[PDB]
This record gives C-alpha cells, structure tokens and sequence, in this order.
C-alpha cells in the first residue's frame, strides 16, 4: 500500500506491506523475570547465596 | 628404615596412623543442627552409643 510517514508527512518511497496476521501473547513477561539481589538469605551449611 | 619403602612420607604419617582408635568430631558450623539434626550427628550418637 502506498503509505504516508506520520514522522514528516511526506509519503513514503517504497510501498508498504499492510495486514491482519494473528499475534499471540506468550507466557514469558518481564515482570516475571526481572530479579535482582543486593545481599540476603544465605545457606546455612556453605554460607553462600 | 623400612617406612619409605612403603612410600610413606614419615614426617606426613606413620604406618600406625591407618588404623584409627580415636575419631575427630566436627564441629557445629560444618553440621548445622537445624537442617532436625544432620546425619553426621545421628552416625557419631550411634558411635558413642556403641561404644
């Protein structure tokens, strides 16, 4: 499809490929995987995180 | 003499050392009693229970 940049508002030079493709959210969030650890809980036997 | 032929260091050990008749206990940092107790703990109470 001929396509207009919402940047300059000049159109665009090549054509642009437009349609519905079915997308699905997979399980894998960010949220989920951010972790950090400043210093906390150690092993008691080898007192090592 | 005849102890380096056995190719023992006798400034590392003796012959009379490999056969053990008192037995060091480990201390309590390298068997913690919360885990109750751990094994080493049950295996040395049987020793002496033996004993």
């Amino acid at each position: 499809d001929y396509v207009t940049s919402g940047i300059t508002g000049e159109p665009l030079e090549a054509y642009i490929y437009f349609g519905p493709v079915y997308y699905q959210k997979l399980k894998h969030m960010v949220l989920d995987k951010m972790h950090a650890r400043a210093r906390g809980p150690r092993a008691v036997l080898t007192r090592q995180p | 003499e005849d102890v380096p032929l056995l190719l023992m260091n006798p400034e590392a050990g003796k012959p009379s050392d490999l056969i053990l008749t008192r037995l060091l206990v480990p201390p309590l940092c390298i068997r913690p009693s919360v885990v109750n107790e751990d094994d080493l703990t049950m295996k040395l109470t049987e020793i002496i229970f033996l004993n």
